[PDB]
């Protein structure tokens, strides 16, 4: 279970940072649960 | 809206067309319009200007049917293997599927339900090439929603039945006639929220939703060059084989003295003439 | 075959029991590949028994697959249109049009094309699987072990019968390992999982006939009611009412 | 009266399966690998996270996911097959509906342009314009019966625009990451939720009594 | 990978089917 919830966390925060830093300084979004 | 364009009685000509419609509750993908046009608590959304050949027109014409053809082909099966009839829910769910199927023709959805036809049965079973059928997902662009969440569905399913067989005993039963050791081990629906009794359906659902996509695009140029160089391919491959080794021995086969000697010749396009002797001999018998 | 049970014979007068157990393949064999030499029916037909008295039959199909050899491939009007424009992927393109002398059509050998040979492939597949059940009970007299095959159309499905230990015990590698060291070095691919030693020499003795078992769309799985219910199914239905 | 001719044949060869046997022995006694993998569960995830490994490395990327649905519509109530007594209202309704919308795109324009034009029709030009080719006479702007003639001078410089370019690289979606995943999921399963809402002989007996309901 | 495999069999097989105004909310909204 730790480590299935530690894959999840993984895949969720790459894919955050991968995205959300484009869809950050655009100017003044999408958000996987 | 009908801009003009060239007629579609002309082989290669597309209809050029644009949809205007209130936004609510149906096919609307808002982020694929051309804009939306607000108005008084009321939102109109137009789309581009899209144009179609007359292959995907005529299968559009036809969606309501081939949805609900498609939509009681799964009732039947359904029946088959339960035994009892479906709730609506189910029902509703694998309609608006087919119906989403039907709507959008499109090649890479064919070739993943083509595939996924083979893919089930690869990983239903103990050993298998399913490693090539998974290699076969990836070989056109991802281009569209649609095509992700069928790749997604895809690979939840693959692994759900896959992981069956981690727990497989052996127990008896009756074949025929006689009592057996079988090896037994769930299988979840592609399309609702119903589990199946045997994977045959799986399949089956699978085929089903295969079918809804027309031969026209079965048939295009980009699936003509493919067996275009398939066959030039093997073809230039046979010369190299006669090049290297040949024209005589290749055309006329390698004895054994050979093959033990060199243990390259077992190879497709060379046979051995001893063991096709051999051969003709066991079957003479 | 399962039913039963068999016993080995050690040199001293003594039994080792061992519980059998099955294993099936599905494939599609006698499909027909692009990569095939039609040559290789030639000698086969050759020393095919047949009851005719002469030899006029035989040497006319002799001579009919001598002449279906070399084919001229020719290439679609569709794709020689096409092919004049967009040529940025040059390298296999490239090659595609080198394959072409004068550019509408080239020479192919050994392949058939798709040709209706599919009784004469399906006969060829059964007998080089009569030769290797017959090459197998050669390899190993002392071993109780079975082959069974039955092709339908396209299809086929190779049963193997192999042999386990019952005891899990050291018997069985020992008596492996005394077969070894006494000069019988092929042993070395029996004492674990010999059906898959099995099924390689299988497949082996069918490529030494051209044939390919496909690495795609073959599926074995032991004793299983679904699976045999499956293949049962597909043989009897061609086509989905769908 | 006609008689096979001789041709030529083919003559055997010693081939001796004991042969076969020696080279089988040799064969078996190295090692060699079963050309199958077991199926797990683990491999399977495995061997998709390796080909979207693949894929990912092999096309470039790409951030907008083209379209899918080739016409885009929506209801709320029942559908009555569409007349042409029903046409003509509803014509009229969609053209008063779209002039009071404000275009911002040059296909938004087109489509004010083509309201415009088709809401400023003579009655003559209405009355072929739904009339079946029998009834049919040319007119100035009808050409042919549905449809209705357009020249230049009516489009505004958008419009006219969108038409030139009319008249006139591989990329895959990232299918690695969670977002576009996610996203993606989320839009069809919108969709399919939307495509269930209910809206506001011997033979026979079985059918109705199973299938019909 | 096998981790997440068990885990992901497991959350499927936990998911399968088994066969006053401010009330009136409720039961339109939360309990349906």
């Amino acid at each position: 279970l730790e480590v299935y919830i530690y894959y999840n966390i993984k895949s969720l925060l790459v894919a955050l940072a991968q995205n959300n830093k484009a869809r950050f300084y655009s100017k003044v979004g999408v958000y996987p649960s | 809206f009908i801009l003009p364009s060239k007629s579609l009685e002309v082989a290669g000509s597309f209809i050029r067309f644009i949809t205007v419609f209130r936004i609510g509750p149906g096919l609307v993908d808002k982020d694929n319009l051309d804009t939306i046009l607000i108005d008084g608590d009321s939102q109109w959304g137009v789309s581009k200007v899209m144009s179609i050949d007359l292959n995907r027109l005529l299968a559009l014409n036809i969606a309501f049917e081939k949805a609900l053809i498609a939509t009681a082909t799964w009732f039947q099966y359904y029946t088959e293997d339960q035994g009892q009839f479906p709730l609506q829910y189910a029902i509703r769910s694998v309609f608006a599927n087919h119906f989403l199927l039907a709507i959008c023709q499109k090649m890479k959805l064919c070739a993943i339900f083509d595939n996924l036809r083979y893919l089930i049965p690869a990983v239903t079973s103990l050993y298998s090439g399913f490693p090539s059928l998974i290699e076969k997902l990836f070989e056109r662009p991802f281009k569209s929603s649609l095509e992700v969440y069928i790749y997604y569905n895809i690979k939840s399913l693959l692994v759900a039945l896959a992981q069956n067989n981690k727990a497989r005993f052996y127990s008896k039963v009756k074949l025929l006639g006689l009592t057996v050791d079988q090896s037994t081990v769930v299988y979840p629906s592609f399309m609702s929220r119903i589990v199946y009794k045997h994977y045959r359906s799986l399949i089956s659902e699978v085929t089903t939703c295969f079918f809804l996509f027309e031969k026209g695009l079965h048939g295009n140029m980009n699936e003509e060059a493919k067996i275009h160089l398939e066959t030039v391919e093997w073809a230039l491959k046979f010369r190299e084989k006669e090049e290297k080794y040949g024209e005589s021995l290749v055309e006329n086969g390698y004895m054994m003295w050979e093959l033990r000697a060199n243990a390259e010749l077992a190879e497709q396009q060379l046979y051995c003439q001893d063991a096709i002797e051999l051969a003709a001999i066991e079957l003479n018998k | 075959w399962a039913s039963g049970e068999s016993f080995i014979e050690l040199s001293n007068h003594k039994f080792i029991r061992m519980k059998r157990k099955l294993m099936y393949v599905s494939a599609d064999a006698t499909k027909w590949s692009p990569g095939d030499n039609s040559a290789k029916f030639r000698r086969f037909t050759s020393m095919l028994h047949n009851g005719l008295p002469n030899n006029k039959l035989k040497n006319c199909v002799i001579d009919a697959l001598k002449q279906v050899y070399k084919t001229d491939f020719f290439m679609s009007r569709k794709l020689r249109n096409y092919i004049d424009s967009m040529e940025s992927l040059d390298p296999h393109i490239k090659q595609f049009l080198d394959f072409f002398p004068d550019g509408h059509h080239g020479e192919v050998k050994g392949n058939w094309l798709q040709g209706n040979l599919n009784k004469c492939s399906s006969l060829f597949g059964v007998a080089m699987s009569l030769l290797f059940k017959q090459v197998w009970t050669n390899l190993f007299p002392e071993l109780d072990c079975f082959f069974e095959f039955a092709h339908h159309s396209d299809d086929a499905l190779f049963i193997y019968g192999y042999l386990e230990p019952v005891d899990d015990g050291t018997d069985w590698f020992l008596f492996v390992s005394q077969q070894i060291q006494a000069g019988h070095l092929h042993w070395f691919s029996v004492n674990t999982e010999m059906w898959k030693s099995m099924f390689n020499l299988h497949e082996h003795i069918l490529l030494l006939g051209s044939i390919k078992i496909s690495p795609k769309k073959t599926t074995v799985s032991p004793t299983n009611a679904e699976f045999l219910s499956t293949f049962f199914e597909g043989c009897a239905v061609s086509i989905p009412f769908v | 009266p006609y008689y096979i001719p001789d041709y030529k044949g083919m003559e055997p060869i010693g081939a001796n399966i004991e042969d076969l046997v020696d080279y089988s022995k040799d064969w078996l006694s190295r090692a060699r690998n079963f050309s199958f993998f077991e199926v797990k569960g683990t491999a399977v995830f495995e061997c998709f996270n390796s080909n979207e490994a693949n894929h990912c490395q092999r096309y470039p990327m790409s951030r907008k996911p083209r379209n899918f649905l080739l016409i885009q519509c929506s209801l709320i109530t029942s559908y009555k097959p569409a007349t042409t007594l029903s046409d003509q209202i509803d014509s009229r309704r969609a053209c008063s509906y779209i002039l009071n919308l404000i275009p911002d795109t040059p296909a938004s324009y087109l489509i004010h342009d083509m309201a415009y034009r088709y809401i400023n029709l003579t009655r003559e030009d209405m009355i072929n314009y739904y009339a079946p080719r029998i009834q049919f006479k040319q007119t100035q702007n009808v050409r042919e019966p549905g449809t209705f003639k357009l020249t230049s001078s009516m489009l505004r410089a958008e419009s006219k625009a969108m038409l030139d370019l009319l008249n006139n690289q591989i990329e895959s979606l990232n299918i690695a990451s969670h977002i576009v995943q996610s996203e993606s999921v989320s839009l069809i399963t919108k969709i399919l939720s939307d495509l269930e809402l209910n809206i506001t002989t011997v033979l026979d007996k079985f059918f109705q009594n199973e299938t019909q309901k």
